[PDB]
Order: C-alpha cells, then structure tokens, then sequence
RNA sequence: CAACGUUGAGUUUGGAACCCUGAACAGACUGCCGGUGAUAAGCCGGAGGAAGGUGAGGAUGACGUCAAGUCAUCAUGCCCCUUAUGCCCUGGGCGACACACGUGCUACAAUGGCCGGGACAAAGGGUCGCGAUCCCGCGAGGGUGAGCUAACCCCAAAAACCCGUCCUCAGUUCGGAUUGCAGGCUGCAACUCGCCUGCAUGAAGCCGGAAUCGCUAGUAAUCGCCGGUCAGCCAUACGGCGGUGAAUU
C-alpha cells in the first residue's frame, strides 16, 4: 500500500545481471535498500564502511534490508 | 531561623464539627494536598467510631491525644567533651503535634483495609491506652526517666 | 564579576533604540538582516573615504528607521569635515550604494548626516581618539589622561574609562582603569552612554570600555 | 565556522530552489496516482535529483557568524550575537524581560 | 515461506 | 430549571444590579448578585453543592461571609464565575459576597474585618526560576 | 501507571492518543467492560 | 594495591596524559601508605593527574597531582602538588594527605575534651 | 476451572481469569467475553453452557504451545538468518535500538 | 472604515492614534475610540556564556501593541484626511474597509 | 452583559451599567496614634487600609579572587600545513559494552489501580502554517477541507478532583521492562539508529546499607497544559503556565 524500497542503480543492475543469466559480484552502498524476490542467489558484496562483504542470498532474505547482514562494528572483547 | 521568630498562624476550624483539634489532625493526615480526599477519609473514620461505639467520637479525640500526650522526652546534648541524653520538657502545642503524629504513623503501619478504619481502630485503641501509640510514649518516659540523672537544671 | 551593557539596561527607559522599525515576525528575520548589510557598507565607505584623506572620523552611530515607502538612514558623525567636504558628497555616493545593497523595489532610500555637537562628549568617538593614539605607540598613560581632559573640557559629569590587553607590548596582559567624577552604574535614571572597541596592535588585540554620564 | 561549510549550504540553497516544483510534481504523482509497479518508476524519477536538493537536507545557521548551532528562527541569529545585539538596541522591540 | 509472505504485502 | 429561576429573578444582567461584589483570586473571577430572600445558591447556573462537589471546606467558605452576620436565610446569591480551579472561585464568590454586603449595609464594616473577610488574598503562584526544578526546588546535587 | 501505553494515564503521558485515549466520542474505544449483574 | 584498602575506592584519571604500569604502581604504593594506617576512615580516593609544559605547552615541565579524599563522617579532603616529575608529585600529595588525615583523626577521634 | 487449555483459572471474575492463559491479554479477554459469550461474573459460577462456549471460541486463538513454538521459530530464524537481530539475540544484547553502555540490565542478567 | 495600529513603543502608538483620532474629528466623522487589543508578549531566552555554563539566561521580550480604530462613516474628506496622514516609522497601519 | 433561536450560528439588536483589555493617574511614607527608648536612629503594639514596615517575585553582581572556563561561536599576536593539517562526495562513526560515577523518569499498590458518566484553567503558538466538519479504520492515520495573518478561527482532550460499578492484599485488575507478530507517519532513504498504533509477552521490584540532597507559603508535595529547536525526532530534558495545597522553627 506503500512502496517498499531499491536503490535504482541497483535495481537496474540486477536487471541486467537477471537477463544475461550470470552471478556476478555486486558492489553495493545501498545498505538500506530491501531485497525483492528477484534477486536470489546472487551475490551482493555490501559496504561495511571499509570493506564489502560477500552474502550470499536466500530464499529467507526477503523482506529484510541489505544493511543488517554487514556488521558494521568490529567488536570481540574486553 | 537565626534571627526572625515565628508570628502565629491562624487557627482554623474543621467545617462539621468547628474544632481547631479535628482541624489539626485532617492537615496532618493529608498528602499531596487533597484535602478532598483527606476529609472523607477522616468523616468515614468518625462513621466507624460511632459505628463500634455509642459514646461520642468528640470525646474519643480528647481522650485518644490525652493518652498518647508526652510531657517530656529527651535531647541531646553536648556537654564538657561529653554526649548526654538531658531530658528536655514539651511545650503544649508540641506535645499535640508528636501526639498526632504517633498516632497517624501507627494508623499507617495497621494490617487493616481502609485508612478510615485503620485511623478509627488506633483513635479506639489509644483511647482505651491499650495500643502501639501509647506504648511509644511510656517508652519516651521509660528512657526519659533512666536519663533523669542528666538533666542538671532539674 | 560581570555587569550589563548599561545600554542594554536602560531600554524604553532613557535609552531609545537604534532600528525604529517594525516588522511581522516572518519578515523580522530578513529586516534584520537588511540593517545589517546597510550598517556594514556604511561603515566600510566612510572608513576607507576617510583615513584615505587622513583625518579622524567620527561615527558616533547610525539610527535607521524603516517606513514602508522610504527608508531613512541618519547618520550621527562628530566631524563631516571628511564626509562632506569631498567633491562626490557622501550624500550621494553613499545613497547609490546602500540603494544598490538593500534593494530597490518598493523601497527607495534616503542619507541624513547629524552634526552631533560635543564629540568628546560621545564615548565612542572617543574611544575612537584614543585608538588612535595608542596605534600611535603613545604611552597609554598620555592616552588616557589626554581624553580625560579633551572630555571633561567637552562638558562632561563623570567617565570612566578602561583599557585591557598586552599594555605595551608588555607579554603579560592587564587591566586599566581610571574613573573620574560620578559614575552611577546602577542607577536607571542615569543617561549613561557606553560604548565597546577593539583595536589591532603589533602585539595583538586591546579592549576600550568607555562609560559616560550625562546626568538624571 | 569554515567558509567551506557556508558554501556548502549556499549551494544546497540553490540546487533546491532549481529543483523546487520538480519535487512537488513528483510528490504529487506519487501520492496520487496508484499502481505499485508504476510507482517504482516516479520513485525512479524521485532518487534522480542531487541528494543535496531535498529540503530535508538544508540547515539553517546563524547569518552573522554561520555557527550550526542554537539558532533562534525569528532572527535568524545565534544566541550570542543576538544577546550582543539587543545590548546595542540593534533589536527593535526586545527589552531584558522579567515577568 | 518469506517469497509469497513479500508478494501479499504488494504484489 | 435553575437558569429560569435565575433569568427570572435577575432581567439586568449581571451589571445592572445595585447590589454586586467583586471576587477574585488567583486565576479565579466571580461576580455576584446578591438579592433578598429565601436563601439559595445558584453559581453559574447549578447548585452551590452541584458545583462546589459539597467539599465541606469550599462550601463553608462560600457560606462563611453570611454566617457573621446570620443573613443565610435573608438573602439570595446569583454568581457567575470563570478561571482557576474551584477552590479558588469559592475563595473569591466568598469576597465578592463580602463587598456586596459592605455595599448593601456599612455597619456590617466591624464585624467582616474582625473575621478578616474582606482583603484580597495576594498569595499566587511564583513563576520557575532558570537552573531550577520549579520554584525553589533546586536540583538533587552532589558534593562529590 | 504511566509508563503503560495500553492506558489512559500512560498514553497521556506518552502524548500519543489512541485506542484506550480517544480523540472524540465517536472513535471506538477497547472491547466493552459494560456487563455486569449483581442483583442483590 | 591493597585488601584492608578493599572497602576504598581507588579512582585514578589522567586528564591530558596517558598512565602506564609503573605511575599505576607507584600511585597505588605512595597512597597506600598514607590511607593504609587511617583505613577505617577513608572512602573514596581520587586522584588526577596534569601534565604541562615541555614540549605539550609553554612553562616549566610542570606535573601536578591533585588527590581528594572523602571519610564516612568528614568530607573534603584536598591536596594539589606542582612538581618536576609524576613520582615527585605523587610524593608530595602523600605528605599533604598524610598530616590532614590525622589531622583529622586527632580532632575527632581523640576523646577530645571539647567542653563547651 | 482447568480446561480452558490445559490451565487454571481460580475463583475470580472471569476476564482477569481468562487471562492466565499465555495468549490472553486483556484485549482478547473482554473482548471474547463482552462480545461471543456475553456473561460476566465469578469462575465457579460459569454454567455448563457458559463454559462451553468459552472453550470453543478460545480453541480458535493461539494458546501457550503454539505461540510459544511461534516465536522460538521466528527466533530461530532470525538466528540462523545471521542479521544483525539474530545476532543480538544469540549473544544476549538488546535489539530494539537501546545503548548498551549503561543499562541493559533484564537482558543482561541471563 | 477600521485601522489596527500594531507597535513596539507605546508613546508613538498613542501619539501616532491622536494624531489619526484629531485628523479624523476635525473632518468631522465619527469614531468608535482608539480601543485597546491585548498586548501580544513574546520571551526568548538564550545562554549568556560562549559556552559551559548552562544556568546563566538571558531573558528578553518583545511587546507588540494594538490598537483599533473604528471610524464610521467614511467621507470623501475624511478618507483624503486619514491617508494624508503622517505616521511616524515605528508603527504599523492596517486598513479594513 | 442581556435578548431572538441554533448548535454553524448570526453580526441580529440594545447596554458600557459587571468583567476584561491597556493607557493615564492615585495609593504605603514608620505617614498617624499609644508604648518604649540618651532627645537620636530605631524597636513592641494599635488604627485606618486591598496591601505595613525591603507588601510579594524578577532584572540588577563593587574593588577583586581562582595565572577559573572558552583560540570549536565571534575577534585576534605568534607559530605551523599549503597536490595537504585545505576542498567535493557516498558509506560508516559520534548510538560500541566487563564495568564504575552523576542527573532524571516510572514504580513497589488501596490516600490505590480499572471502567462509565459529569465540572473548573492559565499562558502560549499557528499562511510552505494550525487545521474544525464529514467520510473510511479497532487503531495510529487516510480522504475532505470550513475558519483563521489571530481577544474572532484552530491546536484543545485540561488532568488531578467528584458521583456511581468492579478488584479489599496477591508479585495481583500492582508494576510495566524485554521480546515477537502485524501496521501507521515523516522523509530520496528509518538495517546499523526515528517516532507512533494494534495483538501478544509479562523481568526485576513489597519503600531500599553506610552516606546524602531539596525545601520557611502559594513554598514542598502532587496533577496536567504549552513553547523553542524542528521534515521526523531520542523531550522523561530545558524554558515557561496554571490546578490542588501542607507540616515545622
Ligand atoms: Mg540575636
Ligand atoms: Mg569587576
Ligand atoms: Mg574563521
Ligand atoms: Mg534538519
Ligand atoms: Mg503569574
Ligand atoms: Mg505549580
Ligand atoms: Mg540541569
Ligand atoms: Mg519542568
Ligand atoms: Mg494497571
Ligand atoms: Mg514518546
Ligand atoms: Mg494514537
Ligand atoms: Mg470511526
Ligand atoms: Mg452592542
Ligand atoms: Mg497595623
Ligand atoms: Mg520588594
Ligand atoms: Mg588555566
Ligand atoms: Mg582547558
Ligand atoms: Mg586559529
Ligand atoms: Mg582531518
Ligand atoms: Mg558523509
Ligand atoms: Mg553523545
Ligand atoms: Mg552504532
Ligand atoms: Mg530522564
Ligand atoms: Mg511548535
Ligand atoms: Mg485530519
Ligand atoms: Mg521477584
Ligand atoms: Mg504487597
Ligand atoms: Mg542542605
Ligand atoms: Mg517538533
């Protein structure tokens, strides 16, 4: 009832990559962007401020953003 | 308090009754000034007193602060290097006070219901000098007078 | 401790304000900033017009007041020697400034210069005085006893007079002051005039306060 | 503060006034007209202008000085400059108040 | 299923 | 029905009337028509026990100005009060019944300020002081 | 209590009207407490 | 540090410095003797350290320590020290804290005859 | 009575016992009472035909098993998603966007 | 014909509302007072200090005056009266016909 | 103020007699009387008076102290960087988490909590704004959009309080943390990190050790309402406003 939400360069790239029926690392900033069914399996490498990271997607995925799987805070211990 | 003593306030009267000692007793019942309340509390307190007994609740109140009255308690005092316990006398107005103020407090703490029926059941039993009221003043007696050697204005 | 601006602590009292105007609260904020643009070139002009032309130029203050056809500006100045004598009279070379700063649409403009009688009279012109004579490399101590006569020659009640920073090039900062006559601080009633002023030394920055009082 | 910051915010100004009735065309046209899948084309249209054209990303700070802080709207200054101020009577209107 | 849970939402 | 009794005992308004009295106190304004007979309490077109909530305290405060006289059943009381709490309205239909009075009658001076029913209670609330809770409540504070 | 935003006093604390603090008279309100029958 | 200190708490803040091991043992040393002897009283123990000078400012190589102590009865007790090195600072606070404690100590813990 | 799923409700009015039902809150409650059934009065006191009526509305709202296993699934999930919620809630930090450097002290006591 | 004054200082407001008030009698039309409009107050408070301190506030105002001023009946001459009229620069004339 | 009738009212009458608004003016000075006091300043009392001894609050802060705070508001001596110590952008970060220290809010219940029905404020803010009415939603909200540049219209529901109905002692109809589900709004964008709603969840916690803080009257306590910042907000904060109203020297 509301629009969920995709960066466009992004959406447009999947697109692509979606036609030409590859799995190509995606670089990506939009670590708000949701991810739609259409892209699964892909791989999307997601800034974490310094480094991308590699995910993997999957079926449960969907409905959530990209940002929540690139832990931003680099923390082990006291 | 250093310099200015204190002028004297007016001494009101509770609406039903006209008393300056009913009067007393609603303000220092009251919190976070709902007098609304406190008064119900108070009437519904007369209500039960009159309801357990026949006798005349204005009389219970003379009897209920004559019982639990302190003519004397202790200080304490810093005299030659030495901490005594000298036994200062009340004045009247603070003999009424700490009279009031036992008797609220051990309303407070009852096992009971209501406030109405707790205050109603202390003003019984401090009338009777059989309660928790009374008690704490012979023990301010029962320490004043072990104390008694200590007071050197005697 | 610290005081007021006793400026500030007399206000609809015997102190007017400076801006006359009025403005609905939306357009407050840009009138405001009117003022301030005008009140910058103005000052700029007659600074550079001026100590060009070598000589010591009073402006006592500037008094605006916005009507919603004309605005006019009036221009208290202890000494238009400077501003009127040149060919191009202020007047004019100023009024096509100002025009051009504010704008022109439905406001046009309009200079009057004020010939403010006693200058040593007016603390900022002679917090002004003493700037220079301390830029001078003059001994503050001439300085101040200097203004101290000039004003109490200029009819004056009382005045006392401040001087803060690097005295004499001297490294460790310090206080000056001198008082003379009657300076009421605290009364209301007292016309007192003050004025605040920076000045740019070799060694670094100097404050003048000047208090004056005028009577009740 | 930095000259750079004033800047900064002057250009946003501008962008903003350029894409001004843009953006409430868009608005309009998502708001309005339905369809999911069409939407996903004016929100194509709306993530296109320069991120420092929406009015979200403007800032006010204080004329005089630029400090980003403590701005009291009515006059567009900062409280300091403003106290100053209404000290010289610059503030037609403003008293020391105590009520 | 978190696929079909998403298309219901919007569709 | 009040309003009727009241619109009918009363054609002038409120100001016309000789006999009326000015209360007010704090946030609280009560003008009073004072009238002769019966006795009746009509504040703001309800009863004096409707709208007082008949806590005994306002209540008496109400009826106080006409018990050191002993009028109660002599005179008939109309206000109309805005402002405040109700406290407060009582306080003032209170004042403004004892100016009412002092204008009916003069004599009545002696006793009304031997009871003290006739000055303005000036008591209102202090504004809050800046770096302070309230009023005088000063924040919880440590010394270290 | 006032830290509950299901009540009336918590709600009004938390600024936020809604179902237990309504905004007029004809915004439904929580399932009725109405029915109760002593007789006696 | 120490046990019978245990019921103390000993807070140790560098402002503009950073603390090693050796400031950490030593501070825990100089004030463990003063407090150490007086422990029933004392509390809290705080202590910060200021360094200036050198290259850090303008002026002498100044360290200066303040230490504060709180007793269960008796609040404020301050000591500030200026000196060449830590260690000397350190040092000298110990001193002061020494002769205020049982300074205090003395006043009331001496069955002082105090008539009056 | 105990058949209301499994539990006991005791001896008072019938909307605050209902509630003991993890999957009763108050909402459910008055409004399965003051709507569906539409009686109102002590526990004991429910009619045969009452309680009846009460037991089939119930059985169509989750109850203690299911919404349990409900949110231990969803729970799960999120853990074995590894986002950043799964994350906090393996290893015991709160999610909901509450600092951590003060108080998080229910959640921190497990 | 009704003029609302709004001003900063009082003593213009009035002087500026005698001055419309006896230009307005002498031309012989009728007026309805120079009624008082509540005085509309508004504070600010800011922090004294540059910085730290957070206890030190200044507080000032600003008052704004209004005054109302019905005029009944509108001549050719006591239109030309009123709009002739020289208000000094601190006050502000709203006209409603 | 009264009237006509209406919940939209009118601008529809009269009154200026009450109230209010805000401008001018008067009033309080130990001024009068008595008692005290060297006569003196004054101190205890009494009258009148709305107010009586700075009537009550506020702004007001001397010479100076702490080489107090601030070169990150602004200004500036000198020093230093100048294909970088300057500048543009998108992501991060200032929101981490064994802990410790300080300020607050809510609580631990019948002087109470829930529900239903009634009553009384103040002062504020509001044209890129506040938004009545009506309609859809259990609900945030959505659609509609009067009226208002504000003693006119709106935010707007004042809440404690009261009259009734339930619980009358429980870790409960106390208390509401935490967490899941499903939503709403702002805004290009709500994962890190917004706020708000509905259903569910129902931790601690039975008045708190040593110690310690605030307060002398419209004060404490207790109850809500507004504002500034501001697209939205972390606001329980800050600055204000009124409601109820103590004890003690
Ligand atoms: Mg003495
Ligand atoms: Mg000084
Ligand atoms: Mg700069
Ligand atoms: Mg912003
Ligand atoms: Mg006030
Ligand atoms: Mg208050
Ligand atoms: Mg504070
Ligand atoms: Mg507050
Ligand atoms: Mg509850
Ligand atoms: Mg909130
Ligand atoms: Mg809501
Ligand atoms: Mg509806
Ligand atoms: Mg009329
Ligand atoms: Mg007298
Ligand atoms: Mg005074
Ligand atoms: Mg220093
Ligand atoms: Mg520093
Ligand atoms: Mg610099
Ligand atoms: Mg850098
Ligand atoms: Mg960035
Ligand atoms: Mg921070
Ligand atoms: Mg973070
Ligand atoms: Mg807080
Ligand atoms: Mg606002
Ligand atoms: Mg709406
Ligand atoms: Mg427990
Ligand atoms: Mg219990
Ligand atoms: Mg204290
Ligand atoms: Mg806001």
């Amino acid at each position: 009832k509301k629009n969920p939400f995709v960066a466009n360069h992004l959406l447009r790239k999947i697109e692509k990559l979606n036609k030409k029926a590859e799995k190509e690392i995606i670089v990506t900033w939009s670590r708000a962007s949701t991810i739609i069914p259409t892209m699964i399996g892909h791989t999307i490498a997601i800034h974490n401020g310094r480094e991308h990271l590699p995910i993997y997607i999957t079926d449960r995925m969907v409905g959530h953003k990209l940002g929540e799987f690139a832990p931003t805070l680099n923390f082990r211990g006291h | 308090s250093r310099r200015g003593t204190v002028e004297e306030k007016t001494a009101k009267s509770d609406p039903i009754y006209r008393n300056r000692l009913v009067n007393m007793l609603v303000n220092r019942i009251l919190k976070h000034g709902k007098k609304s309340l406190a008064y119900q509390i108070l009437y519904r307190a007369v209500k039960k007193i009159q309801q357990k007994t026949e006798t005349n609740p204005l009389s219970v109140l003379r009897q209920a602060i004559r019982g639990v009255t302190p003519d004397i308690a202790v200080k304490a005092r810093r005299v030659g290097g030495s901490t005594h316990q000298v036994p200062i006398e009340i004045g009247s107005t603070q003999g009424k006070a700490l009279a009031i103020r036992w008797l609220l407090g051990a309303a407070r703490k009852r096992p009971g219901r209501n406030m109405a029926f707790k205050l109603s059941s202390e003003l019984v039993d401090a009338a009777k000098g059989s309660g928790d009221a009374v008690r704490k003043k012979e023990e301010t007696h029962r320490m004043a007078e072990a104390n008694r050697a200590f007071a050197h204005f005697r | 401790g610290q005081k007021i601006n006793p400026l500030g602590f007399r206000l609809g009292t015997t102190q007017s304000h400076y801006s006359l105007w009025f403005s609905q609260p939306k357009n407050y904020a840009e009138g405001l900033q009117e003022d301030q643009k005008i009140r910058d070139c103005i000052k700029n002009y007659v600074q550079k017009n001026t100590k060009t032309s070598s000589g010591v130029e009073g402006i006592a203050r500037i008094e605006i007041q916005k009507r919603i056809d004309l605005i006019q500006v009036i221009i208290h100045m202890g000494f238009p020697k400077l501003l009127i004598e040149n060919r191009p009279q202020g007047v004019e070379d100023l009024k096509i400034n100002v025009q051009k700063e504010l704008n022109c649409v439905n406001r046009k403009l309009n200079i009057a210069i004020t010939r403010i009688a006693k200058p040593y009279g007016d603390p900022n012109i002679l917090a002004e005085f003493i700037a220079g004579q301390l830029k001078s490399r003059v001994s503050f101590r001439k300085a101040m006893k200097k203004a101290i006569e000039l004003t109490e020659q200029a009819d004056t009640k009382g005045i006392q007079i401040q001087i803060a920073g690097r005295i004499d090039g001297k490294e460790i900062a310090r206080i000056e002051w001198i008082r003379e006559g009657r300076v009421p601080l605290q009364t209301i009633r007292a016309k007192i005039d003050y004025c605040a002023y920076t000045v740019r030394t070799i060694y670094g920055v100097l404050g003048i306060k000047i208090w004056i009082f005028m009577g009740e | 503060a930095r000259k750079s910051l004033i800047q900064r915010e002057k250009k946003r100004r501008n962008l903003e006034q350029k894409y001004h009735l843009i953006r409430r065309s868009s608005k309009q046209e998502i708001r309005k007209v339905t369809s999911l899948s069409d939407k996903w084309e004016i929100h194509g249209k709306l993530q296109s202008p320069p991120r420092n054209s929406a009015p979200a990303r403007l800032h006010r700070r204080c004329f005089l000085t630029g400090r980003p802080r403590a701005n009291i709207r009515d006059f567009g200054l900062s409280g300091h400059i403003l106290r100053e101020m209404v000290h010289t009577c610059l503030l037609p209107g403003a008293t020391r108040s105590s009520w | 299923d978190q696929v079909e849970k998403f298309r219901k939402k919007y569709g | 029905d009040l309003e009727k009794f009241v619109k009918s005992r009363l054609p002038g308004g409120f100001a016309a009337q000789t006999v009326i009295g000015t209360g007010r106190r704090k946030c609280a304004i009560a003008r009073v028509v004072l009238q002769e007979g019966t006795g009746k309490f009509i504040i703001n077109y309800r009863d004096a026990k409707e709208y007082l909530q008949g806590n005994p305290l306002w209540l008496q405060y109400v009826k106080t100005p006409l018990a050191t006289l002993g009028y109660e059943t002599n005179y008939d009381v109309f206000v109309k009060a805005h402002g405040g709490g109700l406290s407060g309205q009582a306080q003032a239909i209170s004042l403004g019944v004892a100016r009412a009075l002092l204008k009916v009658s003069a004599s009545h001076r002696a006793p009304l300020k031997q009871e003290g029913l006739l000055t303005r209670d000036s008591r209102i609330v202090e504004r809050k002081k800046p770096g302070l809770k309230k009023a005088r409540k000063a924040p919880q504070f440590s010394k270290r | 209590g006032r830290g509950d935003r299901k009540t009336a006093k918590g709600k009004r604390f938390n600024h936020s009207f809604g179902n237990a603090r309504p905004k007029n008279k004809n915004k439904g309100r929580g399932p009725p407490k109405a029915p109760i029958f002593p007789k006696g | 540090w120490d046990g019978p200190l245990s019921s103390v708490k000993l807070i140790l803040q560098g402002r503009n410095l950073e603390v090693s091991d050796n400031v950490r043992s030593h501070v825990e040393d100089k004030v463990g003797k003063s407090v150490a002897k007086h422990s029933h009283l004392v509390r809290e123990v705080d202590v910060r350290l200021s360094a200036r000078g050198g290259d850090l400012s303008k002026g002498p190589k100044l360290r200066r320590c303040e230490v504060t102590l709180f007793t269960k009865r008796h609040g404020v007790i301050r000591a500030e020290e200026d000196a060449e090195s830590l260690y000397s600072s350190i040092d000298l606070v110990s001193s002061i804290i020494q002769r205020k404690l049982r300074k205090i100590k003395d006043k009331v813990s001496d069955h002082g005859r105090h008539m009056k | 009575v105990r058949v209301g799923n499994v539990e006991i409700p005791n001896n008072k009015r019938v909307e605050y016992s209902l509630q003991y039902i993890h999957g009763i809150g108050r909402s459910r409650a008055r409004q399965i009472l003051c709507d569906l059934t539409l009686e109102n009065k002590l526990t004991k006191e429910l009619s045969e035909d009452e309680l009846l009526q009460v037991r089939d509305e119930v059985t169509k709202y989750m109850i203690e098993g299911d919404l349990r296993r409900f949110n231990a699934i969803a729970i799960r999930r999120l853990k074995e998603i590894q986002c950043y919620r799964g994350v906090r809630h393996i290893q015991g930090l709160p999610c909901r966007g509450q600092r951590t450097k003060n108080n998080c002290r229910t959640l921190k006591r497990g | 014909i009704r003029i609302k004054l709004r001003s900063y200082w009082v003593p213009l407001i009035e002087d500026s509302c005698k001055q419309i008030m006896d230009a307005a009698r002498t031309t012989n039309a009728k007026i309805m007072g120079p009624v008082p409009l509540p005085t509309k107050k508004r504070i600010y408070c800011v922090l004294k200090s540059p910085h730290v301190h957070k206890d030190a506030r200044f507080h000032f105002e600003i008052r704004t005056h209004q005054r109302l001023i019905d005029i009944l009946y509108p001549t050719a001459q006591t239109i030309d009266s009123l709009m002739q009229l020289d208000l000094p620069a601190g006050v502000d004339v709203e006209v409603k016909l």
